[PDB]
């Protein structure tokens, strides 16, 4: 068949967040809250592309929009947050619920320096309705035209035709 | 022909609701009443069949067919009716079933418009006749003799119901009315050659062909005399009435392969009639007797002329009448003497005469005395088969000298000659013995006034 078509080098180096997995979790909600919009038209565009090709360019929206968060956690709350996520770190499930004071001061100074509120229990489940401008995706399986249906079946029901024609009977 | 598939439907309770004395008489009299009433087929014309419905029609071959068969019902009626006197009512009753059922199998068989319904009824025949055959018989050797009659009968027609399927498929009828204007042309092929085979085998094997006749001789001597007189006299002819119908199907493919075909019934003829030379048992003489006269009817067909078509109808209905004549009357010794040997009871114009009368005129249409329509079809057979080959002359007529070395020997060991002086039983000609002899031979003698009614669809 045909030659599959795979985007150059260049078109996927972006300035990944390099950060580790209980830095991410430890910041997870006020990401899930304040990152929502560029994450969501990536989400959107990728179950509705079903081709991760089709969406390179909302995905470098949202390495962009994940590091200008954890920039701005960087600029007021560095040290907080630093301590959150090692406590976090230290556990191997990673439980929230181990440590809670170190939550607490981050939420607080988090709330007081930026503004942000930590999603409650339930929001970040949501299904939100995203506004983009990118257009339907007609085909997205790539289909091709299905074939016509057999002729259904019409017209009135006569009586058959001299009975049943079964080599002598007569009905 | 629904007028006549009922009446003979509706014997069934006419001897299923009778008396436990009357039932012969009832039906008797019904059947005699039947085969008045089948004379209304006799409305048949130079061109056009009586063709009645979709499902029956009869021309001026199935009718002679018809009214013989019909006849013969009350004449089995009156033959049987001596040896099973002492017979149980229910089974009594069982017999008289399956000779009705058995007519009213042949008379639909004759009768049928379309092919598989032939074949179907020519293949029911088989069960009231070997149920016959293997109960009410009499010797040890009726078991093998329902054996031999069924198992090469299907080896014959199986194949057949293959073949008329063939031409449901191809044709897209049966119809013989129909078959008569869409009838293309058989041409020279494996295919076809073994398609007329399988058209024809099953009719050689009925009626029967030479070696496949190994059947008749055991199927005779061990049937009652009500199925030794429904098997020569109408069971033979299902043969050559199915060859006729079906030989319309088989040109010109007939003109090369029915060669040894012909050559089997035009010796078979010599042979049977060799082996009637030295019979030693009355019933297998007249067995094989009825293979040399079915053999003509074979070679009849099979060069399918109008003359040979003419003499095999009137040599069946004439062979018809006088083979069941001649079952009655070796029935009429073996009543009294209770063997069937041949040179047991010897010099009975002594003490039976009218008996010997009967003997005597059975034994001339035997050996085809004209004007007898014995003679009529034997000698229609012989010009059509002089056209045919200028030399099969010599085979009729070597086998007309030994027709007649074997029809007053049969005379002249059974009526002439000493007495046998050991046998005492020989009992008066009964009432019923020679109303049975005259009601087979009185036909056979007033169709030399009216022959034209026994020939065929194209007289
Ligand atoms: C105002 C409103 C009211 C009006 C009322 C009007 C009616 C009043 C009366 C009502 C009662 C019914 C009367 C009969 C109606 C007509 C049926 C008829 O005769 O069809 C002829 C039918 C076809 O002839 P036709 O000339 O083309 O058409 C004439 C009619 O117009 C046929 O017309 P059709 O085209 O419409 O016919 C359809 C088709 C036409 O037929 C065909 O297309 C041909 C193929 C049919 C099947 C053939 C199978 C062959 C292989 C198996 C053979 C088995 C053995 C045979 C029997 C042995 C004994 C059991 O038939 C069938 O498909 C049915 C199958 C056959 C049954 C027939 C009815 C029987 C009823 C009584 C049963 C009693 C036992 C009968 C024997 C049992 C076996 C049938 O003939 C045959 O098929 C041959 C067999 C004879 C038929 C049965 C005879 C019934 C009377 C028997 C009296 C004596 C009984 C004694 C005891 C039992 C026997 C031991
Ligand atoms: C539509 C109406 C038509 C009416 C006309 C009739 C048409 C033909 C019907 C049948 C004719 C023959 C019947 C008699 C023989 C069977 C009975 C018997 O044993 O008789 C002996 C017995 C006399 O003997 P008995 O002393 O009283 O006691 C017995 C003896 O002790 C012991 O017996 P036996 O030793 O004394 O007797 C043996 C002796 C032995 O003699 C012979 O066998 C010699 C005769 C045959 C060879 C020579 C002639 C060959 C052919 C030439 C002649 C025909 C063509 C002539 C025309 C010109 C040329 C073309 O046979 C005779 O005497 C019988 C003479 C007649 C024989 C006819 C030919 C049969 C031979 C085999 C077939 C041949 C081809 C077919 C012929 C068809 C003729 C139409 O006769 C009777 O008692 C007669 C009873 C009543 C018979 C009625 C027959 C007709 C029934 C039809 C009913 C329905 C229609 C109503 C008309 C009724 C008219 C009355
Ligand atoms: C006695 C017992 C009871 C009765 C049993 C049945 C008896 C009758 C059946 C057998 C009779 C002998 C065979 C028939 C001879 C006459 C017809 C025939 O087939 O001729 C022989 C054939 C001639 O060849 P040809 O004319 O070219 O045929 C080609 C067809 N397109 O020759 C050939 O093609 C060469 C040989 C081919 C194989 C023959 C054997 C198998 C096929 C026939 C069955």
């Amino acid at each position: 068949p045909g030659i599959v078509e795979l985007p150059s080098l260049e078109d996927l180096k972006v300035q990944e967040v390099k950060v580790s997995s209980s830095v991410l979790k430890a910041a997870a909600h006020h990401y899930g809250a304040q990152c929502d919009k560029p994450n969501k038209e990536f989400m959107l565009c990728r179950w509705e592309e079903k081709d991760p090709r089709r969406c390179l360019e909302e995905g470098k929206l949202v390495n962009q929009c994940a590091l200008e968060f954890f920039r701005q956690i960087k600029r007021h709350c560095a040290e907080p947050f630093t301590e959150y996520w090692t406590c976090i770190d230290y556990s191997g499930l990673q439980l929230f619920r181990r440590c809670r004071k170190e939550q607490a001061q981050f939420d607080k100074c988090v709330l007081d320096k930026l503004g942000w509120v930590r999603p409650d229990l339930g929001e970040l489940s949501k299904v939100t309705k995203v506004k983009t401008d990118r257009p339907l995706p007609e085909n997205p399986y790539h289909s091709r035209a299905r074939p016509e249906p057999n002729p259904e079946v019409e017209g009135d029901l006569k009586p058959a035709r001299h009975g049943s024609r079964l080599f002598f009977w007569t009905m | 022909m629904l007028k006549y598939i009922i009446p003979t439907m509706m014997l069934m309770p006419l001897t299923w609701l009778s008396k436990n004395s009357m039932i012969w008489i009832n039906t008797t009299l019904h059947s005699l009443l039947i085969s008045l009433t089948s004379l209304l087929l006799l409305n048949q014309f130079g061109d056009n069949s009586l063709n009645f419905s979709l499902t029956f029609f009869s021309d001026s071959l199935s009718t002679p067919l018809l009214i013989l068969t019909m006849w013969l019902l009350p004449l089995m009626l009156m033959a049987s009716q001596h040896h099973l006197s002492k017979e149980n009512l229910a089974r009594k009753k069982l017999f008289i079933s399956m000779l009705i059922l058995l007519q009213l199998f042949l008379i639909m068989t004759f009768t049928a418009t379309e092919l598989i319904f032939f074949y179907i009824m020519f293949e029911a025949t088989l069960v009231p006749t070997l149920i016959i055959i293997t109960r009410w018989g009499n010797q040890t050797e009726r078991l093998n003799a329902g054996l031999y009659f069924l198992f090469y009968t299907l080896a014959g027609s199986l194949p057949l119901l293959v073949a008329l399927i063939y031409i449901q498929n191809t044709m897209g009828s049966l119809n013989f009315l129909i078959l008569q204007y869409w009838v293309q042309p058989m041409p020279n092929s494996w295919s076809n050659t073994f398609m007329w085979l399988a058209c024809m085998m099953a009719f050689m094997v009925k009626m029967p062909l030479y070696g496949l006749h190994l059947w008749l001789p055991k199927a005779h001597v061990e049937a009652p005399i009500a199925g030794s007189m429904v098997l020569a006299a109408i069971l033979l002819k299902l043969g050559g009435y199915g060859m006729m119908r079906i030989t319309l199907l088989l040109n010109p493919i007939t003109d090369f392969m029915a060669y040894p075909f012909i050559m089997l019934s035009l010796w078979g003829m010599i042979m049977t009639s060799s082996i009637c030379l030295r019979q030693t048992d009355l019933k297998s003489l007249i067995a094989y007797s009825s293979v040399s006269h079915m053999a003509l009817v074979i070679v009849a067909i099979l060069i399918q002329t109008p003359w040979s078509y003419m003499g095999a109808t009137a040599l069946m209905i004439a062979h018809g009448l006088t083979s069941s004549m001649l079952f009655c009357l070796a029935n009429s010794n073996y009543e009294r003497v209770h063997s069937r040997t041949m040179i047991l009871a010897r010099g009975l114009q002594t003490l039976l005469p009218l008996m010997a009368a009967w003997w005597l005129l059975a034994s001339l249409t035997n050996l085809a005395l004209p004007p007898s329509i014995n003679l009529i079809g034997e000698l229609f057979v012989v010009m059509s088969t002089f056209s045919w080959s200028n030399i099969t002359i010599i085979l009729m007529g070597l086998n007309m000298v030994i027709t007649a070395l074997y029809s007053l020997y049969m005379l002249i060991t059974t009526q002439r000659g000493k007495h046998t002086h050991h046998i005492n039983n020989i009992l008066p000609s009964f009432t019923r013995e020679n109303a049975l002899m005259s009601l087979h031979m009185l036909p056979l003698l007033l169709l030399s006034l009216n022959p034209k009614i026994i020939l065929g669809p194209l007289y």
